[PDB]
């Protein structure tokens, strides 16, 4: 047992407005201009972009909101799945 | 750590033969205080009165009668931003009538009138006045080392003729009191500009200069000098900041010709004979023939001060370590015999009315007479 | 520092080099370098000096001298040898220490020297595939890439230890993209498996599971 | 620098010839990954020369003039 | 048509190379224009020209003599600058030394050196060069240059102020107006950089006091170049005191305007303040940096409205983009698992950059030490508006104590003491210390292995072991036979982000045979109740200690081993749990607070103070083997090791199982047969040592190193006393129950920790008059 630990933050900071603004059909260049250059990409398979916002403080709970986007061969946002809070 | 200087040390004093034994060293003092601050203060002689000063804000009006003190004033205020406000007077001292103009590097020019009471009016000139203020038929000229040349009206102070000379990066301690001549004040500058101000609205009649000085072409660090052009008969001799002697033959306006012969500290001219000292610190004599030198001399190289003054065929030289090298019955005789101080000199000796006077770096005035 | 004739001084220098008095040898070679920067013997002495630096293990001096030589004369039959010792010198900076002589506890110190060595050896092999040093350079490169992969596996291990899951995924990304060849990468892929599973990226984790299962025998 | 040692050796250990052979990762159905994106790749068209510390690491000779 | 051309006396360039070099050659008709071409090609090169072109027929004799090659290596005349620095200011300038030296360049580089001396702040009037040619083509230059040293030759002046004294403004300057040396704080020497610093400082002073209209000031550095006249005159013009009234923010960011506004709220009637507005800027910068925008643009504009003296503060803040870090690269840690250097970072790759977080990282690396270099370069990747790569350049240098002891004994063989204290063990992050001493009759083994990391969080697992076969015997017995079996494991977790709390267990087994004659030991024996003899040494004492070992530590050092701006507190407390053959309660506390006086941190005041209070639990007294000592260490210089403190007095004994004759004086058979006042260090159960050091690289030591020598001048006061003491057993002897044994000692300590060998000079004069002391004026630690 340890009484207290660091607070860990892992990437893709978002806000409610940040996740809300985008919608299907917007090109990935504008998607990046809006959200930021995603740093967790799937390399093998479809041009999909994973958005992860992760934070673990001081032994309590978990904050995991993931916004998965799926661009295609030309690059067009479709099939958005947001899972907030684990 | 700051003192290991293998530089050339002072040459020793030559033989001590001399036809004239100094028969008087009348001395007076305040216990102040030039210190080693390089500045141009010196007593002025007006009607057998010796208006001396020194860098504390002390003005001791003395008279050549064995010299008791008169009119001893302390110029420093107690109000405002400090009590007694320790000032500086690296100032000119000059006299016209009973009007003693002193100018001080706290950006002040005090004028103390011993004429109808004490009219002590302070004009706040820009920069810090450093040259002996010059009286010119209703004007005092102040060549303040911000390159600025103020001109003030007597009895109230009134800024005008506000010329703006050119200053280099080192913006040197070049003092240059403009000599007045035929309504034109010839002022040296800090870069080489020998500007003539022919007062119309403060109109400088010059588009050219001495291209050599300290700051753009630095030389051997010995170009320390007190620069003052001298006008005779219609020719301006200029020895501006670094050594390049120039003749300026004014023919209804400024006309130039540089007969270079360098090494300048300060000089006196008598008709057709020139007596100056060098930055090399030797007393070169010149005849106006293009500048063919006479009197190459070497005995006194690198005496921290050496500044000349003449009276009665006997050239006086005030040097450091408190000596007075006397030149005389013109060469082949050069030797010297005098030692008045262990304090030393850094300031101009003044000869007037047949009386020679010398400030000292500590101890006010030491009149030395044949 | 004698003032012998060039032939005698060079001969003595060579003899001391075969003997193995490397410090003294460096001294007289440097003297022969100063006394003329000209002569075919001058070039031979520059090469001999780079050899002596490498052997005496004066590696910063060796790197500086070899870069100076490759700058000064960029076409020469021995440019192969020049590039080869620059690679070898970066290599020795990578592998020179007490634990690098113990043979234990290495492969994730600073890799910068290893990266520089790999770049240099790649330039060597690509420039001159028909040369004596080529196969040894190929061995250099395979070992060195394995070493880099171990370094990035070690960093990935530390982040998976601490919880920095996205750092884990990015680092193993770097390994897969830059070199999916060495043993370290095949060792690494379960790190993505666990990382995706921890961040609950289920389809992605199943995908990396498929790749690891297919690749392992 | 020597004690009657270190003529065909490098400072520290050597593992030149004990490296694990390169082995490209097999790709499942459609899961390709960029085999490279950088400088870390080796030409295979090469060999064979004097591998290991059995080559004239000393400065090679050339005529003097 | 010239056909045969021979060149001789080249010796630096081959004949063919020269032949191709000049634009003329064989096979072409050489006319007057071609002759002119050859001559002008000789002229225009700018490295060497020597034209002897004789063409009588078809033979072209071009004779050029080469001044090359020359190496100017002889700098004779340095007294304040180092020839390495001169060669730097030749080479890095772009005037590097590969020399041809045409005749002009002789005087040209003479002037260049004189110009360099003009730059450094002094004068040099004479530079004489002598040519030394050795006949191959080789020459060397003898530069004898004469110094005119002068660094601070000022008289500062400020003309125009009417609301501040000259002295007040001149005080804060980095230049000084010819003031004594005990005024110095750091470095003073006059440079154009110093002048610019002074001007900016003066401007800051006015802008802080509230004079907004002042940014206008001319500067004149007038010079009597008699090396002594440097008068700085900064003629300025003050405005008026200006009242701050309201701030407006032009904010371009995802929304924090509430926090920004509440940070920028100025109470009515305040005075404009330059440093206050700058700190407003920086606090907006950090209020963004925490949340990620680690490259915002913040411009603060003051709008001045006269006749009511109003200033309106208008700050426009625009933020960039949010989350950056892509890789955290350490480069330079050639001898240390980066897993160490990465466990340290509180900024974790794959997240949003926080400038304060990587500042925490850099400081934490420093507080571990083990290396010394500042860097947190955040260079951003090519090709993206995000993604910055956090790159540290550490510069490892090995901390490790390799303590060698050879001899020396005459009736005793050559001793072997090895003390190797390695922290952050260059293999790993571990710390192992071994004090293994076999001195011919003494077997003192100390092993200490500690993991600073044993989980991810930071818990530290540290075991210590001492096998102490301490005899210091004469033949085989009756000489204080002592055995110590010491094990202890300490699990210590950091929880207050700078505070470690340690809890450990410890077994200390103490075997005591053939007791020495000290009343202190028999007082302890009576305390335990084991009734002893008083004139016979046949005493045996087996005891085992199960000590709970709790510690606490606060560490905030802006450096590693040479702290500045730091304060570490170290509490260590042994409490023996019930269930042991012995009882005691000991508490130690160290405090090393370095506070810097200078801003440059080349002058520091060390204050280190340590208290120790040990007393046995109810019914017992604290066993003497843990009585504190002092002196002869980094505790109190000016004494032999472990000497300060109460002296134990001996009881008489004329038989101690054959009490050896002609040995062990002070109340034995051979010496005095009756009561003896005995002096020897036994240590007391209370300690207080407080020392202040002055850390000062003096101008007598060459500062090209700021990391390998620390020079201390120290005053230290140390006391050791018993608290369980009486006069019913010590009536005629001195009484040790009051803190009055203060040793005051002052000394110089030159501490040169180049990793492997220190010449740690500690010369201390101890002067506080007290009796029974044992002093020593030379300590060289290791």
């Amino acid at each position: 047992r340890v009484v207290y630990r660091p607070d860990i933050n892992q990437g893709n900071y978002l806000t409610a407005n940040d996740v809300s603004k985008i919608r299907v059909g917007m090109t990935q260049q504008q998607v990046a201009y809006a959200l930021g250059t995603p740093l967790m990409s799937d390399p093998f398979g479809t041009n999909t972009w994973f958005y992860v916002f992760r934070q673990q403080p001081g032994h309590e709970g978990v904050t995991q909101q993931t916004l998965t986007l799926t661009f295609n061969s030309s690059g067009v946002l479709t099939n958005i799945d947001n899972k907030p809070a684990l | 750590f700051n003192s290991e200087e293998d530089v050339v040390k002072m040459s020793p004093l030559p033989t001590v033969e001399n036809q004239f034994t100094p028969t008087t060293a009348w001395s007076t003092s305040v216990g102040s205080g030039i210190g080693n601050f390089y500045s141009n203060l010196h007593p002025a002689l007006a009607d057998n009165v010796v208006y001396a000063a020194d860098r504390a804000g002390l003005v001791k009006a003395l008279n050549a009668d064995d010299g008791k003190e008169i009119w001893s004033v302390s110029l420093a205020e107690k109000d405002g931003w400090f009590s007694k406000e320790p000032a500086l007077l690296s100032g000119g001292v000059t006299v016209s009538g009973g009007h003693v103009y002193i100018g001080s590097e706290k950006a002040q020019v005090y004028a103390l009138n011993t004429s109808d009471g004490t009219v002590a009016w302070q004009t706040k000139v820009a920069g810090e006045a450093l040259s002996r203020p010059v009286v010119s038929d209703g004007l005092v000229l102040i060549h303040t080392s911000n390159g600025q040349l103020q001109a003030l009206n007597e009895a109230d102070g009134a800024v005008k003729w506000t010329v703006n000379l050119d200053m280099p990066s080192l913006s040197l301690r070049g003092e240059s009191a403009p000599t007045t001549a035929f309504g034109a004040a010839v002022v040296g500058g800090d870069n080489g500009r020998v500007s003539a101000v022919l007062m119309e609205q403060g109109q400088m009649i010059w588009q050219q200069r001495i291209s050599q000085a300290t700051g753009s072409t630095e030389i051997d660090r010995l170009s320390d000098v007190d620069t003052t052009p001298v006008v005779v008969n219609g020719v301006v001799f200029a020895l501006a900041y670094n050594g390049n002697l120039t003749a300026l033959d004014l023919r209804s306006g400024q006309i130039m010709w540089k007969r270079e012969l360098g090494s300048v500290n300060d000089f006196i001219v008598d008709g057709n004979r020139i007596y100056l000292v060098d930055q090399n610190d030797r007393v070169m004599a010149l005849t106006i023939d293009g500048g063919v030198t006479l009197w190459t001399q070497s005995d006194l190289l690198h005496r921290l001060l050496t500044s000349p003054v003449l009276y009665n065929g006997n050239l006086v030289v005030g040097d450091s370590e408190g000596y007075l090298h006397w030149i005389n019955v013109e060469d082949g005789r050069f030797v010297a015999q005098q030692k008045v101080d262990s304090s030393g000199f850094q300031t101009e000796p003044v000869a007037a009315d047949g009386k020679l006077l010398i400030q000292a770096k500590d101890g006010t005035v030491y009149s030395i007479t044949r | 520092v004698p003032d012998n004739p060039p032939n005698e001084i060079y001969a003595t220098a060579q003899q001391k080099l075969q003997d193995g008095n490397w410090r003294q040898a460096i001294t007289q070679l440097e003297a022969l370098d100063n006394r003329y920067p000209f002569g075919p013997y001058s070039q031979q002495v520059q090469l001999d000096l780079i050899y002596a630096y490498y052997k005496n293990a004066d590696l910063p001096l060796a790197q500086a001298a070899i870069d100076r030589f490759i700058r000064l004369n960029p076409t020469h039959p021995n440019i192969d040898y020049v590039m080869y010792m620059r690679g070898l010198t970066n290599m020795a900076l990578d592998d020179s220490a007490l634990q690098g002589f113990f043979g234990v506890d290495r492969s994730d110190r600073d890799p910068q020297h290893a990266r520089a060595a790999f770049s240099d050896f790649s330039k060597l092999v690509r420039g001159y595939p028909n040369s004596q040093y080529t196969t040894d350079a190929t061995k250099r490169l395979v070992f060195l890439k394995d070493r880099l992969a171990k370094y990035e596996y070690s960093v990935a291990e530390y982040y998976t230890e601490r919880g920095a899951w996205v750092a884990v995924v990015n680092r193993v990304e770097g390994m897969l993209r830059d070199y999916p060849d060495t043993q370290a990468t095949r060792d690494a892929l379960p790190l993505m498996e666990n990382a995706y599973r921890q961040m609950q990226m289920n389809a992605q984790a199943e995908k990396v599971a498929k790749i690891i299962a297919a690749n392992s025998s | 620098s020597s004690d009657s040692r270190y003529k065909r050796q490098v400072s520290g250990d050597e593992a030149y010839l004990e490296a694990a052979p390169l082995a490209e990762l097999h790709a499942p159905a459609g899961m390709i990954l960029p085999v490279t994106s950088g400088d870390y790749a080796i030409p295979v068209t090469n060999g064979s020369g004097a591998v290991g510390k059995a080559l004239d690491i000393r400065p090679p000779a050339q005529p003097l003039a | 048509v010239v056909k045969d051309i021979h060149f001789e006396g080249l010796q630096r360039v081959a004949v063919g190379a020269a032949l191709l070099s000049m634009p003329v050659r064989t096979g072409d008709t050489v006319n007057d224009e071609d002759i002119s071409n050859t001559i002008r090609a000789l002229f225009a090169t700018g490295n060497f020209e020597d034209v002897r072109v004789l063409r009588d027929g078809d033979t072209l004799l071009v004779q050029v003599k080469e001044r090359p090659t020359i190496a100017s290596i002889t700098f004779s005349g340095n007294k304040s600058v180092k020839d390495d620095m001169l060669k730097q200011n030749l080479e890095a300038s772009g005037v590097r030394v590969g020399e041809s030296l045409d005749r002009t360049t002789i005087a040209d580089i003479e002037k260049g050196l004189e110009d360099f001396y003009y730059s450094v702040g002094k004068y040099s009037a004479s530079v004489k060069a002598v040519v030394t040619p050795l006949p191959r083509n080789r020459v060397d230059l003898k530069l004898v240059f004469q110094e005119g040293v002068s660094a601070e030759i000022q008289q500062i002046n400020i003309v125009g102020n009417h609301a501040f004294t000259t002295d007040e403004l001149i005080s804060h300057f980095q230049l000084r107006d010819e003031v004594p040396w005990w005024n110095v704080v750091g470095d003073r020497k006059y440079q154009k950089q110093k002048l610019a610093g002074d001007l900016e400082t003066l401007r800051s002073y006015y802008l802080d006091r509230g004079y907004a209209r002042f940014n206008i000031d001319s500067t004149q550095v007038s010079l009597t170049p008699d090396k002594k006249g440097i008068y700085v005159t900064v003629n300025i013009t003050e405005g008026d005191q200006y009242k701050l009234s309201g701030v407006e923010v032009s904010g371009n960011l995802a929304g924090h305007s509430a926090e920004i506004e509440q940070l920028t709220k100025i109470e009515p009637g305040e005075l404009y303040n330059g440093t206050k507005v700058t700190k407003m800027e920086d606090d907006i910068k950090k209020l963004l940096g925490r949340y990620g925008y680690a490259y915002p643009r913040v411009q603060s504009m003051p709008e001045i409205n006269d006749a009511d003296k109003t200033v309106k503060l208008r700050v426009n803040v625009d933020a960039g983009n949010r989350f950056y870090v892509r890789k955290i690269r350490f480069e330079g840690n050639d001898t240390s698992k980066d897993a160490v250097l990465r466990r340290e970072m509180r900024q974790m790759e794959g997240a949003w950059l926080g400038s304060d977080l990587v500042d925490q990282g850099k400081e934490r690396l420093n507080r571990l030490g083990f290396f010394e270099t500042v860097d947190t370069d955040t260079q951003r990747v090519p090709g993206s508006p995000d993604q910055v790569d956090v790159v540290y350049k550490v510069k490892e240098r090995n901390t490790g104590s390799f303590n060698f002891g050879i001899g020396y004994g005459t009736e005793s063989g050559v001793s072997f003491q090895a003390g190797v204290q390695q922290d952050n063990w260059l293999g790993t992050g571990y710390a192992v210390g071994i004090n293994g001493t076999k001195n011919d009759y003494q077997t003192y083994a100390e092993l200490s292995v500690t993991n600073p990391y044993f989980t991810v969080d930071g818990v530290s697992l540290g075991g210590r072991l001492f096998y102490n076969d301490f005899q210091a015997d004469d033949a085989d017995l009756s000489d204080y036979t002592n055995k110590s079996y010491g094990t202890d494991v300490t699990l210590g977790f950091p929880i207050n982000e700078y505070n470690s709390l340690r809890a450990g267990l410890g077994y200390v087994h103490n075997s005591l045979s053939n007791m020495q004659p000290q009343v202190a030991m028999w007082r302890y024996l009576y305390s335990m109740g084991e009734h002893p003899s008083t004139s016979d040494q046949d005493n045996s004492f087996k005891t085992d200690d199960f000590t709970f070992n709790y510690g606490w530590t606060y560490n905030k050092l802006d450096r590693g081993y040479f702290p500045t701006d730091g304060s570490r507190v170290n509490l260590t407390g042994k409490v023996t749990i019930p269930g042991s053959d012995n009882e005691y309660y000991k508490v130690t506390l160290d405090t090393a607070t370095y506070v810097p006086i200078d801003d440059d941190h080349k002058w520091v005041v060390l204050g280190r103070t340590r208290w120790g209070y040990g007393d046995g639990l109810g019914g017992k007294e604290m066993p003497f083997y843990e009585n504190f000592y002092a002196g002869g260490s980094s505790t109190v210089r000016g004494f032999q090791s472990n000497t300060i403190g109460p002296k134990a007095v001996y009881f008489p004994h004329q038989a101690s199982n054959y009490d050896p004759d002609y040995d062990y004086e002070c109340a034995t058979q051979d010496g005095a047969k009756d009561l003896c006042k005995s002096d020897d260090a036994v240590g007391g159960n209370a300690m207080a040592v407080a020392s202040l050091e002055f850390i000062t690289p003096t101008p007598f030591i060459s500062d090209k190193y700021a990391n390998s020598v620390r020079t201390s001048f120290f005053w230290d006061m140390g006391t050791v006393w018993d608290t369980n003491w009486d006069s019913s057993q010590y009536s005629g002897y001195p009484d040790y129950s009051d803190p009055s044994n203060i040793r005051m000692s002052a000394g110089i300590a030159l501490q040169w920790m180049s990793p492997l060998g220190p010449l740690v000079f500690s010369y201390a004069q101890p002067f506080k008059k007290y009796d029974g002391d044992k002093a020593e004026q030379f300590q060289f630690n290791i």
